[PDB]
């Protein structure tokens, strides 16, 4: 994927 | 865990017409930072998944304009304006909002073509196989469409369940057909305890069952 | 630029520990704004996310369904990304991928996946196949049964690779014995059987086994 939500 | 539900299980497309696959989440994929963390991949046979679309709508750097992504919240759609031969495979959606990341069950995309009945062949087991102590009788259903097909094993006219395994090829790139093997595996003793072996084939391209048989020896 | 090169043993005995490496070609594992993940795919069953780590904060996330047994590490010394999984069972037989994901689009507009490594969990001994010709009892089908081998995969060709049209090699099936079997077939003009020779060439690389069989009627 491109873009990781769980990191923010 | 966020459940990702993909529909349909399978889609048949004739090359050039659009396709549309649906993915729906058990909760919203919008983060408080304003991004929606859902993505689309294509995995071709024997290959690793390839990112097509990230964050609902963006195209990964090498993906043609023919792929596009839409949706919001909980509902997402991948559109292929024209399906080409190169687009066959399994498409997956994925969320990366929360741990663990979860994928949809996948949508198999195949090429539609005219219904084609299988050519059926049965192979009597060689003497080598018989001296080995165990035997495999192979029934081949070759170059048929669609993929659904039924094979019954009959031994001396009696239906024989169990001791048989099936295997199916991927869709052939030239003619868009499938082939199937059904292998009945028996001990040499049991095998030599019977005389007539037959595989009976049904398929929607057939007007009636097709039976191929041999007498052992 | 960057390619992920996976490696690891193909066979792990039950209750032992699986170990895989992901080398980073064309860059360093310590680059900022990347998330590193391990994903697996059981034969024919879809993708499962195992775990990952974020470089900027070195937070490591595990899938709770595996969190007890899995260890994921960054190895700065060897420019490598590593996965270790204890007490493996047949349920851990799968193709394993490492993936590098830009957590932000500024860091990249595509992710990177390794080619994928098949890991088989079994107590079977590495074994080459027995090869048996399959002959029929307008156009003809011939084949070869590649039987009783471990582990996957096996390569099948016809006439040293010069005959490829009309060849179907079926996916292997796992037998109850814990060994694999498959068949490979080819359709040919019957006119040609008197002047043409057909040979299936079976190459089992894990055991260094090479077998040719002529198929005749």
């Amino acid at each position: 994927a491109v873009g990781i939500g769980a990191v923010f | 865990d966020i459940v990702m539900t993909q529909t349909p299980l399978s889609l048949s497309v004739t090359p050039g017409e659009p396709a549309s696959i649906s993915c729906r989440s058990s909760q919203s994929l919008l983060h408080s930072n304003g991004h929606t963390y859902v993505h689309w991949y294509l995995q071709k046979a024997g290959q690793s998944p390839q990112l097509l679309i990230y964050e609902v709508s963006n195209r990964a750097s090498g993906v043609p304009d023919r792929f596009s992504g839409s949706g919001s919240g909980t509902d997402f759609t991948l559109k292929i304006s024209r399906v080409e031969a190169e687009d066959v495979g399994v498409y997956y959606c994925e969320q990366t909002l929360q741990i663990p990341f979860t994928f949809g069950g996948g949508t198999k995309v195949e090429i539609k073509r005219t219904v084609a009945a299988p050519s059926v062949f049965i192979f009597p087991p060689s003497e080598d196989q018989v001296k080995s102590g165990t035997v495999s009788v192979v029934c081949l259903l070759n170059n048929f469409y669609p993929r659904e097909a039924s094979v019954k094993w009959k031994v001396d006219g009696a239906l024989k369940t169990g001791n048989s395994q099936e295997s199916v090829t991927e869709q052939d790139s030239k003619d868009n057909t499938y082939s199937l093997s059904s292998t009945l595996t028996l001990s040499s003793t049991e095998y030599q305890s019977h005389k007539v072996y037959a595989c009976e084939v049904t398929h929607q391209g057939l007007s009636s069952p097709v039976t191929k048989s041999f007498n052992r020896g | 630029q960057v390619q992920l090169q996976e490696s690891g043993p193909g066979v792990v005995k039950p209750s032992e520990t699986l170990s895989l490496t992901c080398g980073v070609s064309g860059g360093t594992i310590s680059s900022s704004h990347f998330y590193w993940s391990w994903i697996r795919q059981p034969p024919g069953k879809g993708l499962e996310w195992i775990g990952g780590l974020y470089i900027n904060d070195e937070r490591i996330n595990y899938n709770p369904s595996l969190e007890s047994r899995v260890t994921i590490s960054k190895d700065t010394s060897q420019n490598q990304f590593a996965l270790k999984l204890t007490s493996v069972t047949a349920a851990d037989t799968a193709v394993y991928y490492c993936v590098r994901e830009p957590v932000i689009a500024a860091a990249g507009t595509v992710d990177v996946w390794g080619r994928g490594v098949l890991v088989t969990v079994s107590s079977a001994s590495t074994k080459g196949p027995s090869v048996f010709p399959l002959a029929p009892s307008s156009t003809a089908a011939l084949g070869c049964l590649v039987k009783d081998y471990f582990p996957e995969p096996v390569t099948v060709s016809w006439n040293s690779g010069s005959l490829t049209s009309g060849v179907h090699t079926f996916p292997a099936v796992l037998q109850s014995s814990g060994l694999y079997s498959l068949s490979s077939v080819v359709t040919v003009p019957s006119s040609s059987l008197g002047t043409q020779t057909y040979v299936c060439n079976v190459n089992h690389k894990p055991s260094n086994t090479k077998v040719d069989k002529r198929v005749e009627i």
